[PDB]
């Protein structure tokens, strides 16, 4: 449902990392399944070629974090005008303060010793409910 | 250029932000309309330094690349009981507990 | 300028404007312009007025969003007041 269209018409687009991250581009291909592209690392900017209404979505390489690009969650490459290629600001997102306290507590530790913490049990199905593309995508697609 | 500050006194800590340009003696007005404490009764300090009423924020060492709004500068301040001021006091924060063994 | 005072389990007061304590809704119903948390200690709550700040200064801004400091000796006590205050 959610997938790039097959356009053939080239969009030149430069992947500008505004965050701490090590950023992950992924591609929605023409079936909606979403490819991983080779990772940016922080402050860091590639240009790269894609084409008019392809679908992208970045998010933390390591961790999966979801990230804001263009201040919105999915980037489309438009038309270039006078040749000049489209920036794609990708910044962190203003995240909860649960969710960036579950991201600190996830890097910190292992899955397996998520029951060992002493916490309520909600935030225990909270801490290995991991930010998933997967997830995500359905949750998209409205 | 806007600084984010903490106003600390002995339990009593005030979050709020003023610009660089602005003076020691417009955050005492800040103050007096939160603690009800006119200019005269109230010190300033950065760390252990007294504040010069007319000078700005900035001046004063706060800028907005040590005052951010997720770690706000700390300014002491200190009232008069009647003639005499008292000494500046900051209570610490409580101390968190120790690291577990699970996230050590 | 509206101010609330927000106290910890440990006595500590800590002042902050109105719209920033309004962001959490569990807090907008014990206002309704002093709440007490038994549970929360002074350096959980400092960190969560500092949020407060860090919330209304960078949402809707293109200027490059800063990563929110956790230190880990806190980060458990900081989640438990983050699910309860809903923020
Ligand atoms: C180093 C680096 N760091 C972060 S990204 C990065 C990097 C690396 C390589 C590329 C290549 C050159 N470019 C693309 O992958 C584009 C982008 C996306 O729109 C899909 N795509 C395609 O070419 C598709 N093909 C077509 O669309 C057609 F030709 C119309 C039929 C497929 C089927 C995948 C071949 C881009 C960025």
């Amino acid at each position: 449902v959610l997938r790039s269209v097959n356009s053939r018409e080239p969009s030149q687009v430069i992947f500008c990392n505004r965050s701490p991250r090590v950023v992950l581009p992924v591609w929605l291909n023409f079936d909606g399944e979403p490819q991983p592209y080779p990772t940016l690392p922080p402050g860091t900017g590639r240009r790269i070629h894609s084409y008019r209404g392809h679908l992208w979505l970045f998010r933390d390489a390591g961790t999966h974090d979801g990230l804001l690009v263009n201040q919105t969650e999915l980037f489309v490459p438009s038309l270039n005008v006078d040749g000049q290629p489209i920036f794609a600001n990708i910044t962190l997102p203003v995240y909860t303060l649960k969710e960036r306290c579950l991201q600190v507590v996830r890097s910190l530790v292992k899955p397996e010793n998520y029951r060992r913490l002493d916490i309520v049990r909600s935030l225990y199905e909270d801490l290995e409910d991991h930010p998933n593309v997967q997830k995500d995508l359905e949750r998209l697609t409205q | 250029m806007d600084v984010f500050l903490m106003i600390r006194r002995h339990k009593t800590t005030i979050f709020t932000d003023a610009k660089e340009s602005s003076t020691v003696f417009e955050l005492k007005r800040i103050v007096e309309g939160i603690l009800k404490r006119p200019p005269d009764e109230q010190r300033l300090y950065k760390d252990d330094q007294l504040l010069d009423d007319g000078k700005t924020l900035g001046e004063c060492g706060f800028t907005s690349q040590t005052a951010r709004p997720q770690a706000p500068a700390t300014v002491g301040l200190a009232f008069r009981a009647d003639d005499t001021f008292e000494a500046l006091c900051i209570e610490p924060f409580s101390s968190p507990p120790e690291l577990p063994d699970v996230m050590k | 300028m509206m101010y609330v005072k927000l106290i910890s389990s440990d006595g500590h007061e800590f002042i902050v404007k109105r719209e920033h304590a309004l962001t959490s809704g569990t807090i907008k119903a014990m206002l309704s312009n002093e709440v007490n948390f038994r549970e929360i200690p002074s350096h959980v709550l400092s960190k969560v007025c500092m949020y407060f700040t860090y919330k209304v200064r960078y949402t809707n801004s293109s200027t490059e969003i800063p990563e929110f400091p956790i230190a880990p000796e806190i980060a458990l006590e900081l989640l438990m007041a983050a699910n309860f205050l809903d923020c």
